[PDB]
């Protein structure tokens, strides 16, 4: 059985399309490590982690060079969100400071949650109960399009986050004037 | 095949002292009869062409913004040709080219099992469907276009050689 | 095995006949270095016989081009040294050529059935049919090839001590 | 095999010529094979080279034209000059003036190499058809624009095996004469 | 093959090469509605040149800095350049998801789906009895082949003087 | 004195085509498609396993054959070198348009010739780009090559499924075998073809332009 994505490659073996984003794409076998405290659960936890981190960051960079920074820091005045940054670290460090040991908690926490969830069976990766609405409680299949559709959007956004991150720290611009400027420079 | 074809007259039954129709294939026989029948309809056009040229006759008035068709008229018709401006000669041998394209890329081509090169514009053809009238109507059009393949070689013998003819060469046009 | 005919007699010495001439006897010392030795002999006498000819062909026609012309290069004893990257393309396609032998030469004993200076080269189908006079035109190549091996010695130092066209003074 | 070949005809009293035989007694049925698609090959560039020699000793470059002023075989001059290579600005009727063996040393090398280019693709065909496929009829290297060759079929005719002694024999013609008439171009030696 | 529509009068099917044979029947229908969108798009190429050629322009401002004054003072194939960069972006998005939609319907053309129809407004053209839809494809095929001839003839004038006779001296070449 | 290799590498019984005085190659049987029995070299003939270079052999015993390493080189030289040499040609104008992207990095009078890209767009940054769109295509397709060494794929040399056109979909084999080989020999002439035009405009005679020389 061949590979969806590479069809000239066979299937992985650890990869039977249960997961959302299951299409067969793993060339370099790496859903098949098993030793250094990593398997296939610590990978789609680790997926979607970076899938969920990126999808904030892309529209945490839209609303500030959009909107402008929230009210309490408007010291930033930089469309460049790698240099907005230590505008409200110079001024306001705390607040920051009160979030990256808020995120070390919940970090820490989810870290055993993820090891206990892989040791036991009754947690799925990347799943932590938070469907306050509760869209997961009927219709199995549109929840299954709503799986996906994290997936898809979070795969994309983490080339997004990614540039933005690497094309702020090189141009020192910010995003959507990066889009303005790669637009007049490639015009025909 | 050439026994089953037209050309085939009275005074010469099959001219053939070089035996060129077996020489080939019926392929290459058809080749001749379609290069002997295009060789026939452009002698016949360049035979009354030159005569009707010659006799002065003309379309009135301008050939182009600058070329009329009587300074063309006064000249020979062999040298009125020199004189078509560039653009006029583009357009003859546009329409000559998409008329050969076609003739050639119609279906069913005629060195295979098919018919000889009709109208191209437009359409019809005008052929007579009885084969007993039809073909000598076509034995006529091809000893016709035999005289004038030999018609307009005269014609281009008194235009270069003086002489070559007894009944021309005394004619400012020829 | 082709080349021990005669009758040929031996110059400056009167005596021997050039039937099976081996006066050191490399056939009885060292007889698995004979098919060695006969790709060698032929492959010296090939290049002997293009030597020849390229010896005194440039003496009166030379290529087009104005580098290799009587003005520039009158004798042909200095055009090794006086066209030097003329001659690393001759000796870059010979090392080419030269290296695809190399298996060829890796088994020329017993290993594959290749008879030693048979290239297979024959696109002119001059080879004849019938064997035993295939031998003799293996025994005009190494005749005319062993002559032409002494002749580019007499060539080139007739040239080198005389400097003078063609024939020699 | 050499006396027993196509080629021979009553011209040499239908054996081959001793010397021209004296080469191929003892050879291979490939060496009468190279032999024959040699000859008719240098005897197909002979026959070209005649025409080639006769328009050239004439004045019948582009454009051609057979009424008065047209550069044709009655009158050879001509009015338009239809420009061969423009980055030259060398004309046909440039190429008329001069010399039969002048007339090479006007065209420029990138129009010999266009000619070298389509005749390089042309020599393949020829070897593929020839040797490759190894065709039994020398020189047939499958050029037939009108369909000649499906004659009855096929080779074994009469129509064919006339042509085919009546192309080698018009290639013996133009062979000796290209050489007798650009003898004349090069040294006086019409004996 | 000839019970496909592009097959016509003059020259029908017309295919010397054998290009049709070259790939399967998924590459000529590949090939047929890559012939069709190069026709539309010519049609509309050799009309706007047409018309941007002789000053027909519409009235008033492009933008806020360029009218369609100064665009219609200039030859077509320059008139491209002084469009606003917003302007070519919103040109370039509609085809996008133009060529986007047409894609994506369920069955591909390549398949033996649909033909590109239209996007929007998304009239339905399916049973517009085929032997109309029969002759009135061959008509666009017909007036897609000449008019991709029509605009590489006026591009090929705009820059080569003399390449066609007809537009020597024509003053929006 | 050993039993030499020699005897391990030559058919010994067969003859090569294409070199008429060299013994066969035991891996060249003619089933590829480019097969005319060229290998003088006998490289098709080394017994080392080459997918090594991908993953080693001490991380698991596999062994891709040196015939199948080899041709999926061959295509990869072919089909990157007929790109190249396209690409050398179209952006330097050889086919009438000097084709060049609509950035002004990239126009003419920032690059003159395709001689001066390389250079130009390394310190630029575009081939630093390329070489990592690149080297993602070359980790997502080279990883088949591990799969074939251990024996799992049934996969062909240079054998992606990328048809788009699909002009080999309901093609017999020998006509598949045809046009593998048209792919084989127009990619063996673009590779001595990037080599004439990469060599030529770099001698100090010069001649950056098309046609090179
Ligand atoms: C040049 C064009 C041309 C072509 C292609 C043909 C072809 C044919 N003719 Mg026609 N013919 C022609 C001109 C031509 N003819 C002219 C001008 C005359 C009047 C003299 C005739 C009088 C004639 C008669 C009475 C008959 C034919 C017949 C035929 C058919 C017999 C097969 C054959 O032998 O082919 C010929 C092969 C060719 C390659 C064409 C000849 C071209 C030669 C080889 C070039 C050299 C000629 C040479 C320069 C002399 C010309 C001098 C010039 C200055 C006047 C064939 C279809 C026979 C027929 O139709 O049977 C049913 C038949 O009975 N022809
Ligand atoms: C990757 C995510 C991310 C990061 C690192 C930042 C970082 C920043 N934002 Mg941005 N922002 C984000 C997403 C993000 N934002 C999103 C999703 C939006 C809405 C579209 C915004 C809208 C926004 C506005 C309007 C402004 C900022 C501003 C800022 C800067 C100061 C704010 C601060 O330090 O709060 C301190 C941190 C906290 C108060 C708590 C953080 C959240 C905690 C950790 C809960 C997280 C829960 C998690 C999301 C889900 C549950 C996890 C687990 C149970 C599974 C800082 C650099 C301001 C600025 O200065 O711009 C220059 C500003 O005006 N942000
Ligand atoms: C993005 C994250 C972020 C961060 C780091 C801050 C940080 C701050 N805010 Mg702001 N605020 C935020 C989001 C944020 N806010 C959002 C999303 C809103 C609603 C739009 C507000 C509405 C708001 C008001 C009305 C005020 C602040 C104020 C403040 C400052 C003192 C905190 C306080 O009120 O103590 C007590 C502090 C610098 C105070 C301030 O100093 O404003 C200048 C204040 O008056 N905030
Ligand atoms: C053999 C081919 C031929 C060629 C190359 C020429 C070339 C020329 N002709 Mg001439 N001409 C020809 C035959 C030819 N003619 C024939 C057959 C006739 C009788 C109709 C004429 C009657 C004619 C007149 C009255 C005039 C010219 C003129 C000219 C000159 C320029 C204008 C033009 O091309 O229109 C020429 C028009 C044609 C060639 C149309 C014939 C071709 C058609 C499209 C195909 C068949 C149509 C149809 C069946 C009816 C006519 C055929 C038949 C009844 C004769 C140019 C030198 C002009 C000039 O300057 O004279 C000195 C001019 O005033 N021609
Ligand atoms: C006015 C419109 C028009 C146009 C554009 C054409 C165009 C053509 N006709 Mg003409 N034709 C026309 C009217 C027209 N025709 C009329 C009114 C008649 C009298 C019924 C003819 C009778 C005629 C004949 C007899 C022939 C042509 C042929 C042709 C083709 C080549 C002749 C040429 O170069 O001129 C060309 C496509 C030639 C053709 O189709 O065969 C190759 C041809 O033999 N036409
Ligand atoms: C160079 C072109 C060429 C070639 C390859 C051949 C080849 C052949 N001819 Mg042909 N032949 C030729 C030209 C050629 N001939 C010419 C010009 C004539 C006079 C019309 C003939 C007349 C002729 C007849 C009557 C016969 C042949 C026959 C043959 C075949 C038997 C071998 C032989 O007799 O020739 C040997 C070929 C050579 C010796 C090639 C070398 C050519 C010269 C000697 C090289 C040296 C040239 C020198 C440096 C300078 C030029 C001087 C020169 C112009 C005098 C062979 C296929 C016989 C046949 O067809 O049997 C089937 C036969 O009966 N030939
Ligand atoms: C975008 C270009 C394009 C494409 C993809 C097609 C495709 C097709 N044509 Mg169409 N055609 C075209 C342009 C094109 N055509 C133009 C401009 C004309 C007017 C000359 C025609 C006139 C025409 C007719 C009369 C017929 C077709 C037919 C066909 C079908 C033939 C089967 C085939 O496999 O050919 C594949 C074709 C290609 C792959 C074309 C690609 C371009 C080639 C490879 C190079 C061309 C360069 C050219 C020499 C430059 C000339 C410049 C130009 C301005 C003159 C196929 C769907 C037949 C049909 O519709 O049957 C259903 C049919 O009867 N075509
Ligand atoms: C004088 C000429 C004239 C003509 C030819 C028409 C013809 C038409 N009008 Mg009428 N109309 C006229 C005068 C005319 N009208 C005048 C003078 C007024 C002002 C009083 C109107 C006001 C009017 C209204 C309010 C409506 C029409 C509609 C129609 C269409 C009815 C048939 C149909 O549904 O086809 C199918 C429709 C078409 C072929 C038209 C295609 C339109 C394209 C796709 C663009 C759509 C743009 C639109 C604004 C999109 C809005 C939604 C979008 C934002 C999501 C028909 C095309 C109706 C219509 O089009 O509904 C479907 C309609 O609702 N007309
Ligand atoms: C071997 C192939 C090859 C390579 C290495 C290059 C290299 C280059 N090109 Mg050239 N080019 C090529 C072929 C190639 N070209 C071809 C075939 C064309 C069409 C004729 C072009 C058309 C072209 C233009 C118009 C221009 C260049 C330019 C350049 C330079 C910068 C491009 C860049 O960095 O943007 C990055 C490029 C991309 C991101 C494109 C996508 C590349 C993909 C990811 C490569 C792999 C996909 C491959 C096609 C298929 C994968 C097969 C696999 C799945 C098995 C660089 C030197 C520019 C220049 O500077 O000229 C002086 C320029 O203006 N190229
Ligand atoms: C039906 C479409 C059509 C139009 C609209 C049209 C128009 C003009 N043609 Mg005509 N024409 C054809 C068709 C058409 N022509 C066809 C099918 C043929 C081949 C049978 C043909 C032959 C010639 C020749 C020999 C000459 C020629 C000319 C002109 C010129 C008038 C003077 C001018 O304004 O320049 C105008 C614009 C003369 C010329 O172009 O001189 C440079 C000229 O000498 N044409």
């Amino acid at each position: 059985e061949k590979s969806q994505s590479l069809p000239f490659m066979n299937r992985p073996p650890l990869l039977d399309g249960s997961m959302a984003g299951d299409v067969g794409f793993d060339p370099l076998g790496l859903s098949n490590i098993d030793d250094v405290g990593i398997d296939l659960y610590w990978l789609r936890e680790a997926e979607i982690k970076h899938c969920r981190v990126a999808m904030l960051a892309v529209v945490g960079i839209l609303q500030v060079e959009i909107f402008g920074p929230a009210p309490g820091c408007e010291m930033a005045t930089d469309k460049c969100q790698m240099d907005a940054f230590w505008q409200i670290w110079g001024a306001h460090p705390q607040y920051i400071a009160f979030g990256l040991i808020m995120i070390m908690m919940i970090e820490m926490i989810s870290g055993i949650a993820t090891t206990q969830g892989r040791e036991s069976g009754e947690r799925a990766p990347g799943d932590f109960g938070l469907d306050p609405l509760g869209y997961g409680k009927g219709d199995a299949a549109g929840y299954a399009r709503l799986q996906a559709q994290e997936i898809a959007n979070g795969r994309l956004a983490m080339f997004a986050a990614a540039g933005e991150i690497m094309q702020g720290c090189t141009t020192h611009q910010g995003a959507l004037e990066n889009l303005m400027t790669a637009l007049r420079d490639n015009s025909f | 095949k050439v026994d089953e074809m037209p050309g085939a007259t009275a005074p010469l039954g099959k001219f053939d002292p070089l035996n060129l129709a077996t020489l080939g294939s019926e392929s290459t026989l058809a080749w001749f009869r379609a290069a002997e029948l295009k060789h026939s309809r452009v002698a016949m056009l360049a035979t009354t062409g030159y005569l009707v040229q010659a006799a002065g006759i003309h379309f009135p008035g301008m050939l182009s913004s600058d070329v009329s068709f009587e300074s063309l008229s006064a000249m020979k018709p062999l040298d009125a040709w020199d004189a078509v401006p560039e653009g006029g000669k583009n357009q003859i041998y546009f329409t000559i080219f998409l008329a050969e394209f076609i003739t050639e890329c119609k279906g069913t081509h005629y060195t295979k099992g098919g018919p000889l090169p009709t109208i191209v514009f437009p359409p019809i053809d005008f052929s007579t469907v009885n084969p007993e009238q039809l073909k000598t109507r076509q034995n006529r059009e091809l000893n016709n276009g035999r005289l004038a393949m030999i018609a307009i070689m005269s014609f281009v013998a008194a235009a270069n050689i003086p002489g070559s003819v007894p009944a021309l060469a005394g004619n400012p046009m020829f | 095995m082709v080349g021990a005919e005669g009758p040929e007699p031996i110059p400056f010495a009167p005596s021997k006949t050039s039937k099976n001439f081996d006066p050191v006897g490399f056939a009885e010392r060292s007889p698995e270095w004979l098919p060695w030795y006969r790709e060698a002999e032929l492959k010296h006498g090939r290049a002997a016989m293009l030597a020849t000819v390229g010896f005194v062909v440039p003496e009166f026609i030379r290529v087009p081009g104005e580098q290799f012309s009587f003005e520039a290069i009158p004798k042909v004893i200095d055009a090794h040294d006086a066209l030097p990257e003329s001659m690393i393309q001759i000796f870059g396609w010979i090392s080419f050529l030269e290296a695809c032998t190399f298996p060829a030469m890796a088994g020329l004993g017993g290993k594959y059935d290749r008879k030693p200076g048979d290239f297979s080269f024959d696109p002119l189908g001059l080879y004849p049919t019938d064997p035993e006079k295939q031998k003799q035109m293996q025994l005009a190549e190494l005749k005319n090839g062993r002559l032409a091996m002494i002749a580019i010695g007499g060539m080139v130092t007739g040239a080198a001590v005389t400097g003078h066209g063609f024939p020699y003074l | 095999s050499i006396n027993e070949a196509f080629g021979i005809s009553i011209e040499t009293g239908n054996k081959c010529p001793p010397l021209g035989a004296r080469i191929l007694e003892d050879a291979q049925p490939s060496a009468i094979k190279w032999f024959q698609n040699a000859e008719i090959k240098h005897g197909r560039i002979a026959m070209v080279a005649t025409i080639g020699y006769l328009v050239q000793k004439l004045g019948v470059h582009f454009p051609l034209y057979l009424g008065p002023s047209g550069s044709n075989c009655f009158h050879p001059e001509s009015e338009t000059a239809w420009l061969l290579s423009s980055s030259t600005g060398v004309t046909f009727s440039d190429i008329a003036k001069a010399a039969p063996l002048d007339a090479i040393q006007m065209v420029p090398v990138a129009g010999w190499m266009q000619i070298f280019f389509v005749a390089g693709w042309f020599e393949s065909v020829a070897y593929y058809r020839q040797w490759v496929k190894n065709s039994p009829i020398p020189g047939d290297y499958g050029y037939d624009p009108l369909g000649f060759t499906k004659r009855e079929g096929g080779w074994d005719s009469e129509e064919l095996t006339s042509l085919r002694l009546k192309e080698i024999k018009n290639g013996r013609l133009a062979m000796m004469t290209i050489a007798a008439w650009v003898s004349d171009e090069m040294i006086p030696g019409a004996l | 093959l000839s019970s496909l529509p592009g097959s016509t009068a003059p020259v029908g099917p017309f295919d010397p090469l054998n290009l049709a044979d070259s790939g399967s029947e998924e590459t000529l229908a590949w090939f047929r509605a890559s012939e069709l969108k190069h026709g539309r798009v010519a049609m509309l190429a050799t009309t706007g040149y047409l018309v941007q050629g002789a000053g027909i322009h519409f009235p008033g401002m492009l933008s806020s800095d360029v009218s369609f004054e100064s665009l219609s003072a200039m030859k077509p194939l320059e008139a491209w350049d002084a469009v606003p960069d917003a302007g070519k972006a919103q040109i370039l998005g509609t085809i996008f998801i133009a060529e986007m939609i047409t894609e994506s319907k369920p069955v591909h053309y390549t398949k033996g789906g649909p033909m590109p129809t239209m996007v929007f407004p998304a009239i339905d053209f399916s049973g517009v009895d085929a032997a109309t839809l029969k002759r009135k494809q061959d008509s666009e095929l017909n007036n897609g082949r000449l008019a991709m001839i029509a605009i590489m003839s006026f591009i090929s004038a705009a820059n080569i003087p003399g390449s066609v006779p007809a537009l020597t001296n024509n003053p929006a070449f | 004195m050993p039993e030499r290799l020699w005897d391990s590498m030559v058919d010994k019984t067969e003859r090569s085509k294409a070199v008429p005085f060299l013994p066969r190659a035991v891996n060249l049987d003619g089933s590829l498609p480019g097969d005319v029995g060229f290998d003088p070299f006998y490289l098709s003939s080394i017994p080392k396993d080459f997918s090594g270079f991908i993953q080693p052999p001490q991380w698991e015993e596999k062994g891709i054959p040196t015939l199948y390493w080899m041709r999926e080189a061959e295509l990869k030289h072919c089909r990157v070198a007929m790109l190249a040499w396209f690409g050398w040609l179209a952006t330097d104008g050889a086919f009438g348009v000097t084709l060049r992207f609509p950035g002004e990095i990239y126009s003419v009078e920032n690059i003159p010739t395709a001689y001066e890209a390389h250079n130009a767009l390394v310190s630029q940054g575009s081939m630093g780009f390329l070489l990592l769109a690149v080297g993602f295509i070359e980790f997502c397709t080279g990883a088949v090559l591990v799969e074939v060494a251990k024996g799992a794929s049934d996969r062909e040399a240079g054998d992606f499924k990328l048809d788009p056109l699909s002009f080999l979909k309901g093609k017999s084999e020998e006509e598949i075998k045809r046009m593998k080989t048209r792919e084989i020999a127009n990619g063996r002439l673009a590779m001595l073809a990037f080599g004439g035009v990469a060599t030529q405009t770099a001698l100090e005679g010069g001649n950056h332009a098309f046609p090179y020389f």
